[PDB]
């Protein structure tokens, strides 16, 4: 729902 | 060929900070560059002037371009609400890369982000279409107002914008 690149923090 | 140069004059809580200028790679990503260019001048009737950078994550990127909802949900292109990923020839090679923010494959609208780091994991998922020509120091300055989850300490807006060359 909110656009944008996935952050390092969302990945680990 | 001469690639467009567009600028953003950044304001922090209404007080103007500085100018960031971009070269847009129209010779290699023609449709994505034209969309950002026409939204910078506002020649189609809507655009970036006045919108804010709603999401700034220090050491990663600064994202903005949501001129309808101002929170990452809106925006629209000059083509329609969304358009397809044009190509992935250019990579996210370091600070200053200008790339399309999206909500998955083929969801390009008006949101964009400026990398403040090499972000290889975004290659092949976000279309790179430009780079900061001058004002990298202004981009570094914007970073101080972001947070780990992207919320900004101050209201960061595009006070003015347009095309130089």
């Amino acid at each position: 729902v909110h656009a944008g690149p996935i952050a390092p923090g969302q990945l680990r | 060929m001469v690639n467009p140069t567009v600028f953003f004059d950044i304001a922090v809580d209404g007080e103007p900070l500085g100018r960031v200028s971009f070269e847009l790679f129209a010779d290699k990503v023609p449709k994505t560059a034209e969309n950002f260019r026409a939204l910078s001048t506002g020649e189609k009737g809507f655009g970036y002037k006045g919108s804010c950078f709603h999401r700034i994550i220090p050491g990663f990127m600064c994202q903005g371009g949501d001129f309808t909802r101002h929170n990452g949900t809106g925006g629209k292109s000059i083509y329609g609400e969304k358009f397809e990923d044009e190509n992935f020839i250019l990579k996210h090679t370091g600070p200053g890369i200008l790339s399309m923010a999206n909500a998955g494959p083929n969801t390009n609208g008006s949101q964009f982000f400026i990398c403040t780091a090499k972000t290889e994991w975004l290659d092949g998922k976000h279309v790179v279409f430009g780079k900061v020509k001058e004002g990298m120091n202004i981009v570094e300055a914007m970073e101080r107002f972001g947070s780990r989850n992207g919320k900004t300490s101050k209201k960061i807006t595009i006070a003015d914008c347009g095309q130089l060359e």
